[PDB]
């Protein structure tokens, strides 16, 4: 059925599993014509699928190509979507495939589904949470590659950097999914306190700065204030 | 015009012979039924007094054998028969209709009802779907499942209704999953239409006939089905304009007919919302939404 708190760990036990987050693989910035009207111009997007036990995210950039010519781009944008999470699958060697993918967005499941008819022992869910995958083009080193590509491109990462060195997946994704609310609710402040302190460097091959175990326990402690702030704040408080 | 008879009447029940039903008190002198159209299929269906739960019934062509009914007090049901002694059968009914022992199938001439909602269903067809080659009739109840409900459990019971699946490798050409999940022409008129039913008119017979078992028995399988050959056709954007134009006129006659206060149970809001007013066909059903919006413009 759907993920939801009540089966949280799930998402960490020895199933492989995929979450994908459609959000930001159709985006346009909307602009005044000559004459007065309104129209969209695409920039290039992304599909966010990711493996939240390991931390590997296959970023599949969505060049703005793929829109030319082509109608109800919204709705064309969930079946892309399907398209490129299908041939992900294939292209993974059988012990590698996931036994479930969870989409963010209920709107997912059908195309989804029709997408992976060859693979019946895969379950498609969606989820219950509000999960903030969104905010992932606040990453600055994902937006730029998003941003750079001149052609459709897969882009692998591992989101946790090193940090499975150190704390359990559990940890891990906890951390990310509050500094992504950080990035969500209020991205300068959020950005202001990972990068603050010039000592802190982000490693070229890591994606967050090299925080020690102290400093990320006062990095997420300023993540939840800016998030309580302005959860306090927005609901006036 | 040919006659069913019936052995006696030894349980109180109410019978139906088509649209049409009456009630028969228990050991009444009741005989059966006679002035029977010759040209249509029938359907003769029961509902004891005690024991509202199981409607059952069935569907039978008098040009295919003489055919009566008999109450067996063991397995507690009228059953129908053939007889194949003609002689005998003539003389029996001859006698009941003498004895003026039978009601009268009581058809208004104006009337084409039961044609309209009988239109393209033949007994050869019922009898594929409804399994059992020692008869020439063919039995049906409320509670009978479908092959696609036991996919989801006595196979030689069962309604073998054509399975539809929306999101199946049937209907879903590879590298056209897009194309053919939004616009079902692909599945309507290759796989279904010329592959599996051969030509429009039969599929017409298994969507009036999924119709008539919901109606008469409370059928969820028939029901079910009925809605999913709808719903196939209003989601293909290419329909054969004489597909269209018959299909409005199969449903108009059907929502006419359809009793008022099982609506409730017998309309799905929201294929009928989807066909009706969104759909690639929302426009092509003019008598059906407008007999749908004077009837029953709650569900919408
Ligand atoms: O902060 C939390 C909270 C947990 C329980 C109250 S807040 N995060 C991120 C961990 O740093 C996740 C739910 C565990
Ligand atoms: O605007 C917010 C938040 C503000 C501050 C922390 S969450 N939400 C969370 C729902 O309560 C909106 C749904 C996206």
């Amino acid at each position: 059925g759907a993920m939801n708190s009540s089966n949280y760990a799930e998402l960490f036990n020895n199933d492989i599993k995929l979450f994908v987050d459609d959000t930001n693989v159709y985006r346009v910035t909307v602009h005044k014509t000559f004459e007065g009207n309104v129209a969209t111009k695409a920039i290039n997007g992304c599909i966010f699928t990711l493996n939240p036990k390991t931390g590997h995210l296959f970023l599949k950039i969505i060049h703005t190509s793929v829109w030319a010519g082509q109608k109800r781009l919204s709705q064309l944008a969930k079946w892309k979507t399907a398209e490129e999470v299908s041939a992900l699958v294939r292209s993974l060697p059988k012990e590698e495939q996931p036994k479930q993918i969870i989409v963010t967005r209920k709107a997912m499941l059908d195309p989804l589904e029709v997408h992976m008819l060859d693979f019946p022992n895969i379950a498609i869910r969606p989820t219950e949470l509000r999960l903030p995958f969104s905010a992932a083009m606040s990453i600055d080193k994902l937006s730029d590659v998003v941003m750079k590509a001149t052609e459709p491109q897969m882009v692998l990462f591992n989101i946790y950097d090193d940090w499975l060195d150190r704390i359990s997946s559990y940890t891990a994704f906890s951390r990310l999914t509050l500094l992504l609310r950080a990035l969500k609710t209020n991205e300068e402040s959020a950005k202001m306190i990972l990068l603050s302190d010039p000592t802190i460097t982000i490693k070229s091959y890591h994606l967050w700065p090299s925080f020690t175990d102290e400093q990320w326990i006062t990095i997420e402690s300023q993540m939840r204030d800016l998030i309580l702030t302005e959860y306090g704040r927005k609901y006036n408080v | 015009m040919n006659t069913v008879p019936f052995t006696s009447a030894p349980i109180e029940v109410t019978i139906g012979i088509d649209q049409y039903s009456f009630n028969v008190k228990e050991n009444q002198p009741f005989h059966g039924i006679k002035d029977i159209p010759i040209g249509h299929v029938h359907v003769i269906h029961f509902q004891h007094a005690d024991n509202s739960s199981m409607r059952y019934g069935y569907w039978f062509d008098c040009r295919m054998g003489n055919f009566y009914i008999q109450y067996d007090p063991k397995d507690g049901l009228y059953k129908m028969m053939e007889e194949r002694d003609g002689a005998k059968f003539e003389n029996i009914v001859h006698n009941f209709k003498e004895r003026q022992m039978m009601v009268s199938y009581p058809k208004i001439d104006e009337d084409d009802t039961w044609y309209n909602l009988t239109e393209f269903v033949q007994m050869d067809k019922i009898r594929k779907i409804v399994r059992k080659d020692e008869n020439q009739f063919s039995y049906v109840d409320s509670s009978m499942t479908t092959v696609q409900e036991n996919e989801l459990s006595d196979p030689a019971h069962s309604l073998n209704y054509t399975v539809i699946n929306f999101k199946s490798r049937e209907a879903i050409r590879p590298g056209h999953e897009m194309e053919d999940f939004l616009d079902k022409s692909y599945y309507l008129n290759t796989v279904m239409l010329q592959g599996i039913f051969k030509n429009s008119s039969n599929y017409f017979g298994e969507l009036q006939f999924a119709f008539l078992n919901a109606m008469f028995f409370g059928n969820y399988g028939s029901s079910l089905q009925w809605h999913a050959m709808i719903e196939l056709i209003c989601s293909s954007a290419t329909v054969p304009k004489h597909m269209l134009d018959k299909l409005d006129e199969i449903l108009y006659y059907q929502i006419k007919t359809l009793p008022e206060q099982y609506s409730d149970i017998l309309l799905n809001e929201r294929v009928w919302n989807i066909c009706l007013y969104s759909s690639f066909q929302k426009n092509s059903l003019h008598n059906t939404e407008k007999i749908m919006e004077n009837k029953y413009p709650e569900l919408l």
